[PDB]
């Protein structure tokens, strides 16, 4: 409020004076006015007097040097109040979590910066938290909800109450819009873990081989059951071939 | 199509589309429309601001002239009020639903009910608790002003030296010498002190200096630059998608891209929304099956809802790119395991 | 604007300070694929994570307009002190057509129609509250006072009037109050007491 | 169908809420989008005077499109605009 009420104040004590001294005045009696001729508009005139000591520009006040200057650096103000900035770089989800998250040259680490991370994190805290908690507690004790269970693809009805409740289950705020891709390598990379073991390979069988590969692709490829991956259901097993079949005879 | 601004009558009591109690949009309509629903015997039927501001969203145009062809003509152009009203038109003891309708002069040609209304609306940098936003005008209106006031007062000035003017005193003028047109002296006078510049009136240093950074205004309250850095789809999803260098942490793209992301959730994700729902409820949709390129009839109403769907958009010109490279990142993880 | 001659013109930092915050909050929260991915402990309930997790999706974004409710909730707070947040239980109902749903509807709420008591600080803390609605009496025919319905507070009116100039929500719209879709204004409350 | 009495109510009761529907929208936003769009145009700022020098900035002009070099930019700049997601494989091959 105080900032608007000064760079209000001191851009309208700008404006008048500027306002006076660019469209001038001119001082000049009677004698030799010469009041028909000066009305000329030309800037090549043709006509003056010959007084020459009688005709000079009004003395407008000049601009103050400390005046305007000393609050142009009002902007700053702001910055130190406020976190917004006409030049500066915006927040992600991904440096909210992490503010070493590009730590590379994208430090994300300055007043700048952090100090926005306050309300979207009180708000988050303050707000959302207690928006899912609320609503995940509504939805908990009334009606009944139908769940698309995925193995099938078909339909279940399963009763609210069984749900657990927030002290087993907890929220997060702020997603980033690219969770789904770090998601994916991350399978990757524990799917090629496993694999580098045989310990667990029994364990890690073929039932489990196929919807991996479906929600590594659910995130980018969803129908995969047509032209991608073929279900589990139809997946019969090999018979073996007569070659093995008389190297066992 | 589009709808203009002008067209559309909303009560004052109302804040979104779902809690607006009456509603009209008026629309210029042919009389086909018309014929083939009612009145056929009779075809001769023949609100300023609703003309002023198309005449004025432009100088070449008008909307209330005569095109030229007679009234009797069917494919006239006639106004007509389409309605969508909350109200009684049964008792009043049920809970009043919404009932379209739409009128002519002094006469009614159809209503029906419907559980959502047809219309989306954009609404950049908005207010909480109203129906209608903020405009770049609201915020540019006034930067506009001083700005072309400063150089309506500094070119006042540009005029007024630049026409160079001579004043000298009555005696030792010699007119017949200075009035030559050629700036060669061949004809002169001693004195030195009859003719000088003329005082002209210098540029003040703070009036239109101190005013000179009023660009900057402009570039925080909205997004706007000469030659600033701006945004692109990807980022639009994911700020640190080119995190390289551009950190994009710039009050000219943060501040602008709140509109878009507003401009979507507020505007087209509910015309897709629209959209896959009024699919749903009418005719049968005949679809392409890519086995034979056979031809199969699915009912819209076998079709999911919106609870269960996710729309997105904004989407970028090469994701059929980074999806190939997915699907073949995808394809040699499972083709190196055996199960 | 004092005087013609003053050039009355007018800063807009608030305005600038508001925008700049907003262009990162919707760019954080509302910027993602999804809102909230619930997360549980352990794995033999998680199989109840994934469920929350769509149906809030499918509820706060893809059956209510969550982009609208959160950039309200947005620009309309870092003004007026706070903002609101309101979810309930919709009992909408309509050849005897008389299909009836239920849905968690959630909607934005100003700063203008509430009411908190003075020494409480907190929702759970606070003893009385008060949230002024404007509701059809299609609502109020369906379990009170059917026999009579020609029932008929201007800074609760002046702050939202103000929020613009174009809009006045005490303004007639027109239609009438006998009409059974008709709007009303009502008076909801949240108060512990002495009931019994 | 429905009586013309009916009509007859439905008349005056839509025209009333007609009437105040208008005359808020022309007083508080068309009194105002009338005027943006010749600011638009740079033609209403007043050229008072011939020797007033009558020349227009259009700093609105750059800025009403200077988004717009943005948005046309990142909806509707890809091979399409839209495209629907699904939850399961049960309804994938309904979305596409």
């Amino acid at each position: 409020k105080d900032i608007q009420d000064l760079r209000t104040a001191l851009v309208r004590g700008y404006i008048d004076n500027v306002n006076n001294a660019n469209y001038g005045r001119y001082k000049a009696l009677v004698g030799a006015y010469d009041r028909r001729s000066l009305l000329d508009n030309r800037p090549g005139g043709v006509v003056e007097m010959e007084r020459q000591d009688a005709i000079d520009l009004f003395p407008y006040h000049n601009l103050p040097q400390g005046i305007d200057g000393l609050l142009g650096m009002s902007e700053e103000l702001k910055e130190t109040r406020t976190g917004v900035t006409k030049l500066g770089m915006g927040i992600n989800p991904d440096v909210f979590k992490n503010d070493n998250a590009y730590a590379t040259v994208g430090l994300m680490m300055n007043a700048a910066q952090n100090r926005l991370r306050m309300v979207c994190r009180n708000i988050a805290h303050n707000g959302m938290v207690e928006l899912m908690r609320g609503i995940y507690n509504l939805i908990r004790e009334n009606g009944e909800v139908p769940i698309e269970v995925q193995t099938p693809r078909g339909m279940i009805q399963v009763n609210p109450k069984q749900l657990p409740a927030r002290h087993n289950l907890q929220v997060v705020v702020a997603i980033s819009p690219n969770e789904k891709a770090e998601r994916a390598q991350k399978l990757i990379s524990l799917k090629q873990l496993i694999a580098a073991d045989a310990q667990l390979a029994p364990l890690f069988g073929l039932e489990q081989d196929r919807y991996m590969t479906a929600q590594i692709f659910e995130l980018m490829g969803i129908k995969d059951t047509h032209k991608y991956l073929l279900p589990l259901e139809q997946y019969q097993p090999p018979e073996p071939s007569p070659m093995e079949i008389l190297q066992l005879e | 199509e589009y709808v203009p601004s002008e067209q559309i009558f909303v009560d004052e009591h109302a804040t979104s589309f779902a809690d607006a109690q009456y509603f009209c949009h008026r629309v210029r309509r042919s009389k086909e429309d018309l014929v083939a629903m009612g009145f056929p015997k009779d075809e001769i039927e023949a609100t300023t601001q609703s003309t002023v501001a198309w005449s004025r969203t432009d100088w070449r145009q008008d909307i209330d002239a005569d095109i030229g062809t007679d009234t009797e003509d069917i494919a006239s152009m006639v106004w007509v009020y389409e309605h969508y009203i909350r109200t009684g038109v049964l008792d009043k003891n049920k809970e009043s639903k919404l009932y379209q309708v739409i009128q002519a002069g002094e006469h009614i040609l159809h209503t029906e009910e419907v559980t959502h209304i047809p219309f989306v609306t954009f609404c950049p940098y908005p207010i909480p608790g109203s129906f209608y936003g903020q405009s770049v005008y609201d915020i540019t209106k006034d930067i506009q002003d001083l700005r072309t006031a400063l150089v309506r007062g500094y070119i006042d000035n540009v005029n007024n030296a630049n026409y160079g003017r001579y004043k000298a005193l009555v005696g030792a003028y010699d007119r017949r010498s200075l009035l030559d047109n050629r700036p060669g002296g061949v004809v002169e006078m001693e004195r030195q002190d009859a003719i000088d510049l003329f005082p002209y009136h210098n540029l003040p240093q703070g009036i239109d200096g101190l005013l000179g950074m009023s660009e900057e205004l402009k570039e925080t309250r909205t997004g706007v630059t000469k030659l600033g850095m701006g945004i692109n789809p990807d980022v639009f999803k994911n700020d640190n998608a080119y995190a390289t260098v551009g950190l994009m942490m710039n009050a000219a793209q943060n501040r602008l891209r709140m509109v878009c992301r507003n401009i979507a959730h507020n505007g087209m994700v509910e015309l897709m929304r629209g959209i896959y729902n009024l699919i749903r409820e009418n005719g049968e949709v005949p679809i392409e099956v890519q086995t034979p390129r056979g031809m199969i009839q699915v009912n819209p109403k076998q079709l999911p809802a919106r609870h269960n769907l996710q729309v997105v958009v904004a989407i970028s010109p090469n994701e059929k790119a980074e999806r190939a490279q997915k699907l073949i990142s995808l394809k040699q993880l499972i083709a190196a395991d055996a199960q | 604007p004092v005087t013609a001659g003053s050039s009355s013109w007018v800063d807009r930092t608030v305005w600038e300070s508001v925008n700049g915050t907003l262009q990162d909050i919707i760019n954080v929260f509302c910027s993602g694929d999804e809102a909230v991915t619930f997360v549980a402990d352990n794995q033999q309930d998680s199989d109840a994570a994934d469920v929350a997790t769509k149906l809030v999706n499918q509820i706060l974004l893809r059956d209510n307009p969550g982009y609208n409710i959160i950039s309200s909730a947005a620009q309309e707070c870092l003004v007026t002190r706070n903002s609101f947040i309101k979810y309930y239980w919709d009992e909408q109902t309509s050849v005897t057509y008389e299909q009836t749903v239920k849905r968690v509807k959630v909607e934005y709420v100003p700063s203008e129609q509430i009411f908190v008591d003075e020494h409480a600080t907190s929702f759970a803390d606070a003893q009385y509250f008060c949230h002024r609605v404007r509701r059809s009496k299609e609502d109020l025919v369906a379990m009170g006072f059917p026999k009579d319905e020609i029932e008929a507070t201007t800074q609760s009116t002046v702050a939202w009037s103000r929020t613009d100039w174009r809009q006045d929500i005490d303004a007639d719209i027109g239609t009438d109050t006998e009409d059974i879709a008709s709007m009303v204004w009502v008076y909801e409350h949240y108060i512990r007491t002495g009931v019994l | 169908k429905y009586s013309e009495e009916v009509l007859d109510e439905l008349r005056v009761d839509l025209q009333r809420r007609f009437n105040y529907a208008q005359g808020y929208v022309d007083m508080a936003v068309k009194g105002y989008a009338r005027e943006a769009w010749e600011y638009f145009y740079g033609n209403l700022p007043a050229p008072v005077t011939a020797g007033s020098s009558s020349w227009v900035d259009r700093t609105v002009w750059e800025s009403v499109n200077g988004t717009l070099q943005d948005i046309i930019n990142v909806f509707c700049s890809g091979d399409e605009a839209v495209t629907f997601v699904a939850d399961n494989q049960q309804d994938s091959d309904a979305a596409d």
